[PDB]
């Protein structure tokens, strides 16, 4: 049956969606954990070279 | 030779989630393989089935179907005698084979 | 036509590419932000102790 094949593929698709969602959910987390880590090394080396220098 | 069958507009590639499989049937085999290849696997499409030509012997088609599917799908395709192929619009092979028709029938005159 | 098939392919690989791509432009401007949030704050730290210096001084 066509049909039944269609309607199986129309619920397992959502998958590939689910997928790309937690795909771009990692890049997003990437992104939050780089903005901090990035951030804080960065402040950090430049604070304690200020720190020295007065 | 693929070289002779093979048009870009029967693929879908270049993409994450997406992939085409190539497989040659049986003429007779062919008939039961339309719906059959849809039952080795899932996350099939319905309806992917589409063939680069035939002979008087045989078809072979493309499939187009989800990344899950594919090793299942083949796997599954040989164990009922249908006969994996893939040659993803392999362009630098058609031409290969082209230039090398050419040049080794040029060469050996 | 194999159309009917083809293009729901087509339609999830476009909507994953589409999330895929959003996400890589906003940890490209949030690693800029980093950047930015940084230099304004290096200067509060960099401004208190030179008003800790002055009264040393």
């Amino acid at each position: 049956s066509d049909a039944d094949v269609q309607k199986q593929i129309k619920h397992m698709m959502a998958f590939i969606e689910q997928e790309a969602n937690e795909k771009a959910e990692e890049i997003d987390a990437k992104a939050e954990e780089e903005f901090n880590i990035e951030k804080g090394r960065l402040v950090q080396t430049q604070r304690l070279k200020i720190m020295e220098y007065y | 030779s693929l070289a002779e069958i093979v048009k870009k507009d029967d693929f879908v590639l270049d993409s994450e989630y997406l992939v085409t499989l190539l497989v040659v049937v049986p003429k007779l085999n062919h008939n039961d393989w339309i719906k059959q290849y849809e039952t080795l696997a899932e996350m099939v499409v319905p309806r992917s089935s589409n063939v680069l030509s035939e002979d008087q012997d045989s078809y072979l088609c493309n499939v187009t179907l989800f990344k899950k599917a594919v090793d299942d799908f083949r796997h599954k395709a040989r164990e009922n005698k249908f006969i994996v192929r893939d040659f993803q619009y392999n362009e630098e092979e058609m031409r290969a084979d082209k230039e090398e028709m050419n040049r080794l029938s040029t060469d050996k005159k | 036509s194999q159309s009917q098939g083809i293009q729901q392919l087509l339609q999830a690989e476009k909507r994953a590419a589409e999330k895929v791509s959003e996400a890589r432009k906003r940890k490209n401007r949030r690693l800029k932000q980093a950047k930015e949030e940084a230099q304004a704050e290096i200067e509060q730290y960099r401004l208190q102790r030179e008003k800790e210096f002055k009264a040393k001084e």
